């Protein structure tokens, strides 16, 4: 066949690239950072009415000050989340302090390229790259609120707002206009809830959409349905307002 | 590298099938037929010796019926060589169970272990499956007389009557046509031979082309007994059942 | 059929190893380098193409020493060249450690020889993309050696490899004929500088930088050393003069 | 030694080996699970390509991982054993180290993990199996029903089915199960399951086995009669119209 | 040591075990239950080294329950004990051996007979009408050797134990804080909660 | 380096055949003929020493080999494969039997052992099956004399007489005609020489033929005296001279 | 042709080329330009940081390996991290064991040998990143150019990445000038910013876009970003 | 060292001293022998300092990880078995720790587990661990009632450590109190034995032997 760590003549890694594709097919996920916190939103996307929508976990807690949203093959996310949680907890055990949101991200990113069938550099055992991207959001005392995008490529960026998943390219375009250095947390909530409604095939309600955030005061929390619903209702009214 | 010559014996087909398991089975379809029938008072194992000769030393031969335990035996269909490799590990497994619990290994338990070993060559390793299918005939005090079957896939199931190898479909129909829950060993013994007789790719069903075995509880005792008929014993029962 | 050139350890139907042969290509394509065995040592010289004025002059040294008495120069894939020398160094060190005496040129030769030949044995490795001219002085004189990607090597009076390999081999042969009684270390350094300047015509496009090193019993006490300063310029001149 | 990457990405971003694994599930016998208000029921069909088996011994379709949890499946049987084992072993290990039986959700999350792992580990093919895991968390009465697949994904369902013709029966259920008022009775719950299986079983009294699970490790599998009866009472519902 | 007694009467096996947990100078607990149920009709009492004791008992339990689930069957007491012996016997020649002694009492639902097995950390197994580990043996074997009958009712058995416990309290150096008694029979395992004055 | 061939090289084709094993058998077909005959008081095995050059000395090479002092082997197929198979079969006899029971393995089991070896070369990673078929003949106290044939598939079976290699079909037919359950060893030896002549093109004598037997105990071949229970090996290769003598009574 | 000889690095093409290695080298050209140049007292790195959206950050191109050594990357970020991190260990080991600063020249020899190993063994892949290492050691200031092929070269200055040829020609021209910029870091830096703007096109180097690094005689390798570089734009 | 924890109507009381020694040499009178595993879990520390302090801190990390994983507060019984099992992995190695794991989960209520480097894991209502345990036991045992006011229980505890600090040469420094309620543990200050003794003497009239 062809090595799983082979280069394309264009200088890219096939598997990594193809990996990115599986992600485009993934559920939409959006993140917006404000000087008041970071908001994480995702598309539940239930493949049937019988599926108990709340058993869908695409926004998880890494630490009390670090949470994340996933898109793509989500089963792949488990080992990464575990790694992330461990790294964050361990850093605390070794340094008596919280782990920097960037390092947490950098740590996850390090698993990414650890794959192949005999790559000469260490012991990279994992047959293929991860089929999921991550939006890591959090806060620390060195760089305040931060939003990070981690791809199976092994690289990661920091966005003021970023949207990954099926509706991304469009949603991201939206965010390009909507986002500004003075957004409030409340504002970012509706904005996420809005862009989600646009790109979702489904009619956005508090059961196929989920919001959450991270604030220095209360840390990472996942909005319970009731709380999200009201925010949705609120969104509708301000929209129909003009 | 080496990937160039790798058959990838353990992958799925676009239809979700396991190539090698399938092909392995294909191989087994050409192996001498083996039939297992289970009656109220015993079990019967009959198989057809594939390829024979005037010179073949039949008294000293065994290519289909193997004793695993004292209360368990199997009938093979496929690569004899492969079968043995599995039969030996089976014989050992039985002993370990005995050594650990001081009790005779329950039939199903032995059968599950063997099937698991096969199943493995099916999910990892890059090696070919075993070209074998087994008809397990055994007795234990928990389920009494039992009849099981396992194949290259690693799956196993229980039966009242069953066959493996060539012309199974033909035999299954014939068995399904004349089997009755209240059968008696003797009855099963006959039904077995009759079936082979009607499926044999050969001219006539002679003793020199057969291997027979019965698991009965000789009343005048109270213990179960394994009997793997000798050439002459088959030649007799063959005349009796009216196949002379 | 065909495809006998996609894997490293495969024999073509005529008995060849194309991969090795393709390696030789990578070599011939490389810079030119020679070795001249004088009457009490060996002289090494190499062509250093100046890709641009940006290359710090005298800096990217090519000739390597193994231990303290052996010299190595190679044409082709430099990284493979170094890789080989590293192994030679370990190889020489292992030797000295057990036998005390610094490794004999011949023994070292076969040490590199067996290693290289080793990379023509498996499809999981690539052959060396370099030919190496090496040698030094030992218990019984001087020795010059050239090693091919195939693992083949022999003792030479003069040796050359790379782009200008022919011009060189041409000149080296001339020397051998016009000096049956031998060449002196001093003289071999000069002659080498000339032979490099001539061989530079098959690359007269890019400007170059000369690099000579010698190992002479009377000139360097059997130790390998780089020819620098005055003696160097002196040779650059003796060459520049005869190139016109 | 063998570590060939058998599950890899293709241009369109798919992992065919995992996808094909699913195809193996589609070909498997149908399995269904519906949770009532105080119980969960699991039903499975029995193939008929050959009939002359000894149902006493032949391995059944619903397995007990622990006293309060069961797992049924659709796909390759040989593969199901390996999963059921690992689950059972983890069930005990969790008791031993946490001094408390596993929660249905946990046991599920474990199995799903095993499967996922097999989709990104060298030298191995994914499990051609999809599972239904149901029971009651320790000292709890709210029924649990989860489902996992080769991809390594899982989630909970009010009712669900996997296997051949699962498309059909899922529909049946999607328009016969009300979350508002779930089968408030063990009986009416088993009926809904038998009903849902009949849509695809095509009269198979001996081809449909049901297992009822109640709180506090109360697990039991109905016999042909108990089942035959349900089929009986149901066929009349049609004719009486 | 601690007190581990076992007596097999007509239709059941009775196990008595000291409730004291002493560490050096202080008695830390007086209600310790030195027993683990291996299955609905198999009970195992244990005594020995501080950590090894439970670690081994729980381990054995886990394995027995796993077999129960896998086979949807309950291994005979005889079998269970054989498993246990094997384990200890392995342990004895390991890097760090389990220093535990045990009594295994169960009701063989198939044979319909109670059974008592005595096994020490060396993997020495023996089946007895009555048995005990540690010093208790020295004061009780003569008692039972005297007042023991195979057809004794469960009640007679308890009285016989009552007799043993008294002797143990009278002549033994240590204050073992009384014993917890349990009965294994056709209907399973149950604990005689009133023995502190029966 | 490192044998990265951790996968089977012998796999099932859609038809259900195992290519390499089939091809291996083909290799056996091409090989020189060899046969085996079991008499009521011995066994005989023989083949032809197809000297691959008049300069080569056929003695410095035995197609007939002693496995134990009561078991011999002969083949048809790829000489080199047989060679290593013999060494392995000699060792396995010690390692898995004589060292445990202090007695040489009985024919069926040693055979069983060799079979397993071959069976493995049919499934192990990175290897090809053995290109040979073996005819092992021996004797043990509780089984008497016996003759077995082992195939590259790893299969083996007992024979009253049989042949493999080139003219096997021909020879097999000739044996069915001359064999009976009353043959004395000398009889089989004769029949053997006859059966062999057919497959022989040029010279047929004690220098072109190689034959050994498994008959009575040769105390004269023990090497030492003084131990009642040690009577000598039953295996004995005939000498060139011994062969020619019999060829005259052909 | 090429299609039959580029499935792995353990295969030579009929012409003596190692494509997989060449494909890796490509990843570098697809990378953002970065410039390196040195005088006799200092060595400097200037790199163009590339960003995703306008909502994203600009990715770091310069990495510090010790107080006297550092480098700039072009290509696969991950691989730079791996290689730089490995170059940090080597500097570290040189200290801890010999209480000696790892000479730049040696750091290079080390990188080369590390790379080379991923181009002759099955299963391995070359590194898809180019590096420019600068450093001040016992023999002065130094500049190195690292290629995934394993080829490490010492130069006065150079560039790599898309349009790099622009800057490179500019340096090749300015040579005799910047090489004498001793005792003045700011001058050597401006000559570095000029060389790099020679490879601009898309836009013009801004404050959160430009990245500069410098090492030297009494100057520990220090990176400058944002506001810090403002005085050079 | 003296550490004690007892269960009563108002929940759980935990008190410890703060003296650290190296033979007869008092290394410190300011050690924190109570490790706050988390807002609901407390760990006493007696035996080798490092051994307790290190492994109990490690326990905190395992408990945190367990809750991230199971999205639920870890049980006392489980937390105690984690330490228990870890410690047993080192049996014979030389670890030296006698500890108490005390917590309050809605599921278990007030709970106390005794865990020592021996592998001994025990659940109970009262536990005194340390070179001064018997002294603490003396006082405690004879005044304990499940019906103590959170105020009296607090005292009885503080007083039980006071006793041990006095008689035991290896105990002393100061007392540290904690009250365990479902909402978590509530610190109850550091009481210097120096000043606490006298005060108690005068007010209570006990310690009549000593002269002051
Ligand atoms: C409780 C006292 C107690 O329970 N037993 C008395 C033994 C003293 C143990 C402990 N003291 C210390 O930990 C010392 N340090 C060392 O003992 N270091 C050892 C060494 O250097 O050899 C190593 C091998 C552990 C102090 C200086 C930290 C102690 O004070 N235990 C108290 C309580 C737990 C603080």
């Amino acid at each position: 066949d062809r090595g799983v760590s082979t280069f394309s003549p264009e200088g890219r890694l096939f598997q990594v690239e193809y990996s990115l594709e599986a992600i485009k097919l993934g559920s939409t996920a959006i993140g917006i950072a404000t000087k008041e916190g970071v908001v994480l939103g995702v598309e539940k996307r239930a493949t049937s009415p019988l599926l108990e929508s709340d058993s869908i976990e695409k926004i998880v807690e890494i630490d009390r000050h670090i949470g994340c949203a996933m898109s793509g093959l989500t089963a792949d996310a488990r080992s990464m989340i575990e790694h992330a949680r461990t790294a964050a907890v361990t850093h605390n055990l070794y340094y008596d302090e919280d782990i920097n949101v960037e390092s947490l991200t950098q740590s996850v990113c390090d698993l990414a390229l650890r794959f192949g069938e005999g790559a000469s550099g260490e012991e990279r055992l994992m047959s293929r790259p991860f089929g999921v991207a991550l939006l890591i959001a959090g806060h620390d005392a060195d760089d305040g609120y931060q939003l990070f995008h981690a791809e199976p490529s092994g690289t990661f960026y920091r966005y003021n707002a970023k949207a990954i998943g099926s509706g991304s390219e469009g949603a991201q375009a939206e965010l390009l206009n909507e986002w500004h250095s003075s957004l409030t947390l409340k504002e970012a909530e509706l904005l996420v809830l809005k862009i989600l409604k646009q790109v979702m095939e489904e009619k956005l309600d508090e059961n196929n959409a989920q919001l959450s955030c991270i604030t220095k005061q209360d840390g990472f929390k996942i909005y319970d349905n009731e709380k999200t619903a009201e925010l949705i209702k609120e969104l509708k009214e301000k929209e129909a307002a003009e | 590298g080496s990937r160039r010559y790798d058959s990838r014996t353990t992958i799925f087909s676009p239809e979700g099938r396991l190539y090698q398991v399938e092909y392995a089975l294909e191989s087994i379809s050409h192996a001498g037929t083996a039939i297992g029938i289970m009656a109220s008072d015993g079990i019967v194992l009959a198989a057809e010796r594939k390829v024979t000769s005037t010179l073949l030393e039949q008294d000293t031969s065994t290519e289909k019926l193997y004793k695993l335990n004292d209360k368990i035996a199997v009938a093979v269909a496929g690569l004899t060589a492969d079968a043995e490799i599995l039969i030996n590990t089976a014989r050992i497994h039985a002993q370990n169970y005995l050594k650990t619990y001081n009790e005779d290994i329950p039939v199903e338990i032995l059968v599950r272990r063997l099937s698991d070993i096969k199943q493995g060559y099916t999910q990892h390793g890059g090696l070919r499956p075993f070209g074998v299918s087994f008809i397990y005939a055994g007795y234990d005090d928990r389920y009494g007389y039992q009849l099981y079957t396992s194949n290259p896939s690693g799956n196993y199931t229980g039966w009242k009557a069953i066959s493996v190898g060539a012309n199974t479909s033909a035999a299954q129909t014939l068995l399904q046509m004349d089997y009755k829950d209240d059968m008696k060993v003797d009855d099963a013994i006959e039904l077995a031979l009759k079936t082979l007789s009607k499926t044999t790719d050969s001219s006539a069903l002679t003793y020199d082309r057969l291997e027979f075995a019965t698991i009965r509880k000789g009343a005048n005792d109270g213990e179960v007994y394994q009997k793997i008929f000798k050439p002459q014993e088959i030649k007799d029962i063959l005349v009796k059942t009216g196949i002379t | 059929g065909t495809g006998y050139d996609l894997s490293n350890s495969v024999f073509s139907p005529d008995g060849r190893n194309f991969q090795v042969e393709y390696a030789v290509k990578a070599v011939e394509n490389g810079t030119t380098s020679i070795g001249i065995k004088c009457n009490d040592g060996v002289v090494f010289a190499v062509e250093k193409l100046i890709t641009s004025k940006l290359l710090v002059p005298q800096k990217n040294v090519k000739i390597q020493v193994v231990d303290r008495h052996i010299g190595c120069v190679y044409s082709g894939l430099i990284p493979d060249g170094r890789h080989l020398v590293n192994r030679g160094r370990e190889e020489a060190a292992s030797f000295k450690k057990l036998y005390k005496t610094p490794i004999p040129i011949p023994a070292f030769a076969d040490r590199l020889g067996q290693y290289v030949q080793a990379h023509t044995l498996y499809n999981s490795v690539r052959p060396f993309g370099v030919s190496t001219i090496f040698g030094g002085v030992d218990k019984n004189g001087a020795h010059l050696y050239m090693l091919e990607p195939s693992g083949s090597y022999w003792g030479y009076k003069g040796a050359a490899t790379g782009k200008g390999r022919q011009s060189a081999k041409a000149e080296l042969e001339k020397l051998v004929d016009h000096h049956p009684e031998g060449l002196s270390a001093r003289e071999a350094v000069k002659q080498a500088a000339k032979i490099i300047y001539l061989a530079h015509e098959d690359n007269k496009e890019k400007d170059f930088e000369l690099e000579i090193s010698w190992c002479s019993l009377s000139e360097t006490n059997g130790l390998h050393k780089f020819v620098k300063g005055d003696l160097l310029q002196e040779a650059i001149d003796f060459a520049q003069k005869e190139i016109n | 030694g063998y570590d060939r990457a058998l599950s890899i990405f293709s241009p369109d971003g798919h992992i065919f080996q995992v996808e094909y694994a699913l195809e193996a599930v589609k070909r498997g016998t149908c399995a269904v699970g519906v949770k009532g208000k105080n119980c969960v029921v699991l039903g499975c069909e029995r193939r008929s390509t050959l009939k002359l088996q000894d149902t006493r011994i032949t391995p059944s379709k619903v397995s007990k991982i622990d006293s309060h949890v069961v797992l049924s499946f659709s796909g390759l049987n040989a593969d199901s054993r390996i999963l059921i084992e690992k689950a059972r072993v983890e069930a005990q290990s969790h008791r031993l180290t946490l001094e408390d039986p596993v929660t249905v959700e946990y046991l599920t999350r474990y199995v799903a993990g095993v499967q996922q792992r097999y989709t990104q580990s060298g030298g191995v093919r994914p499990f051609g199996v999809s599972t239904l895991i149901a029971g009651f968390d320790p000292r709890d009465d709210e029924p649990k029903l989860y489902q996992t697949e080769p991809s390594g994904i899982y989630s909970s369902w009010s009712a669900q089915t996997i296997g051949r013709n699962s498309k059909t029966v899922r529909e049946f259920l999607e328009k016969n199960y009300d979350r508002k008022e779930p089968p408030a009775t063990v009986e009416e719950c088993v009926k809904l399951t038998v009903r849902s299986l009949l849509e695809v079983v095509q009269t198979g009294a001996k081809n449909i086995e049901i297992t009822v699970v109640k709180p506090d490790s109360d697990i039991v599998a109905l016999s042909s009669e108990e089942i035959n009866q349900y089929v009986t009472q149901i066929e009349q519902e049609k004719q009486e119209q | 040591m601690d007190i581990i007694l076992g007596i097999r009467v007509q239709d059941s096996v009775i196990l008595a075990s000291s409730k004291a947990v002493t560490r050096g100078i202080s008695v830390l607990k007086d209600s310790d239950d030195k027993t683990r149920q291996l299955s609905p009709h198999t009970l195992m009492s244990f005594a020995g080294e501080a950590g090894d004791t439970v670690q081994f008992a729980e381990y054995i339990q886990a394995n027995i329950q796993l077999y129960s689930i896998r086979e949807d069957y309950e291994l005979s007491p005889q079998a269970v004990s054989s498993f246990v012996r094997q384990e200890l016997a392995k342990s004895i020649r390991s890097r760090r051996p389990y220093q535990v002694n045990v009594l295994i009492g169960g009701y063989d639902k198939k044979k319909n007979k109670p059974e008592l097995y005595q096994i020490d950390y060396l993997g020495t197994k023996v089946e007895l009408p009555y048995g005990a580990h540690g010093y208790s043996g020295f004061y009780t074997f003569s008692l039972l050797d005297h007042h023991y009958r195979p057809d004794m009712t469960t009640e007679e058995g308890l009285d016989l134990l009552k007799l043993c416990v008294q002797e143990l309290e009278k002549r033994m150096p240590m204050d073992f804080k009384g014993v917890i008694v349990k009965i294994v029979d056709k209907d399973g395992i149950r604990q005689v909660d009133d023995f502190q004055a029966q | 380096m490192t044998d990265r061939y951790s996968f089977s090289l012998t796999t099932f084709s859609p038809s259900g055949k195992l290519g390499q094993i089939d091809y291996a058998l083909t290799a056996v077909k091409q090989g020189v003929t060899s046969l085996g005959i079991k008499a009521t008081n011995g066994v005989v095995i023989a083949t032809e020493k197809k000297s691959s050059s008049p300069l080569a000395m056929s003695e410095t090479l035995s197609k007939v080999s002693l496995l134990t002092p009561d078991i011999g082997a002969v083949y048809s197929g790829m000489g080199p494969d047989y060679r290593v198979l013999v060494d392995k079969s000699r060792k396995v006899a010690h390692t898995s039997y004589k060292r445990i029971y202090g007695e040489y393995p009985p024919t069926k089991l040693l055979v069983s052992e060799v079979a397993k070896i071959m069976q493995e070369a049919t499934q192990s990673g990175g290897v090809r099956p053995f290109g040979v078929s073996l005819l092992i003949a021996g004797h043990d106290e509780f089984n008497g004399f016996s003759l077995y044939q082992v195939d590259p598939s790893g299969s083996y079976f007992p024979w009253k007489a049989t042949a493999i290699g080139k003219g096997s079909v021909a020879a097999k037919t000739f044996l069915e005609k001359r064999w009976n359950d009353e043959l004395e060893l000398e009889d089989a030896i004769h029949i053997a020489l006859l059966t062999l002549k057919e497959s022989v093109e040029g010279e047929f004598n004690g220098d072109t033929i190689e034959l050994a037997i498994i008959g009575d105990e040769n105390p004269d071949l023990l090497g030492y005296t003084g131990i009642p229970t040690d009577k000598g090996p039953r295996f004995r290769k005939l000498t060139s001279q011994e062969i020619n003598d019999r060829l005259e009574a052909l | 042709f090429r299609n039959n000889y580029d499935g792995d690095t353990v295969t030579f093409s009929p012409t003596g080329r190692l494509f997989q290695v060449e494909y890796a080298l490509e990843a570098i050209k697809q990378g953002s330009v970065t410039v390196g140049l040195r005088s006799n007292t200092h060595a400097v790195l200037v790199a163009l940081k590339r960003n995703a959206d306008e909502l994203s950050s600009y990715q770091k191109k310069i990495i510090k390996c010790d107080e006297h050594m550092g480098l700039s990357l072009a290509g696969l970020a991950p691989d730079a991290r791996v290689l730089s991190n490995y170059l940090r260990q080597q500097c570290n080991y040189s200290s801890l064991v010999f209480n000696r600063k790892l000479a730049v020249e040696r750091a290079g020899h080390l990188l080369c040998d590390k790379a080379q190993k991923n181009t002759q063994s099955y299963g391995g892949r070359p590194y898809g990143v180019g590096l420019l290492i600068i450093g001040y050691d016992k023999s002065g200031a130094h500049l190195l150019e690292f290629q995934p092929s394993g080829n490490v070269t010492e130069l006065y200055g150079t560039a790599i990445g898309a349009r790099s040829q622009g800057a490179k020609t500019y340096l090749e021209r300015t040579l005799d000038t910047f090489i004498k910029i001793d005792g003045n870091p700011d001058e050597l830096i401006k000559a570095g910013v000029e060389a790099i703007s020679q490879s601009l096109r898309d836009e013009s180097l801004t404050v959160d876009n430009l990245s500069i690094a410098i090492v030297g005689k009494d100057t520990p390798f220090t990176i400058y970003d944002g506001e810090a570089v403002a005085k050079y734009i | 060292t003296t550490t004690l924890a007892f269960r009563f109507q108002g929940g759980i009381i935990v008190a410890v001293d703060s003296r650290a020694t190296a033979g007869n040499w008092v290394a410190s009178q300011t050690v924190k022998k109570v490790i706050e595993i988390n807002p609901f879990l407390l760990g006493t520390m007696a035996g080798g300092a490092a051994d307790c302090q290190f492994w109990e801190t490690w326990l905190g990390s395992q408990c945190r990880l367990h809750e991230l994983r199971e999205k639920e507060r870890i049980s006392v019984a489980a937390a105690s078995k984690i330490l228990s099992n870890l410690v047993y992995q080192y049996k014979g190695a030389g670890l030296s720790m006698g500890t108490m794991i005390c917590g309050y989960t809605r599921k278990e209520g007030p709970t106390i587990y005794y865990v020592d480097s021996d592998g001994t894991r025990l659940k109970g209502d009262i536990f005194c661990v340390g070179s001064g345990q018997t002294f603490a036991y003396g006082v405690l045992d004879s005044n304990y009632k499940w019906d103590l006011s959170v105020e009296d229980a607090l005292y009885l505890g503080k007083r039980s450590i006071l006793a041990a600090a006095h008689r035991d040469a290896y105990s002393g420094g100061s007392v540290n109190l904690y009250h365990v309620t479902e909402d978590g543990w509530i610190y109850h200050g550091n009481h210097d034995v120096g000043e606490l003794f006298w005060k108690v003497k005068e007010e209570e009239g006990s310690f009549n032997n000593v002269i002051g």
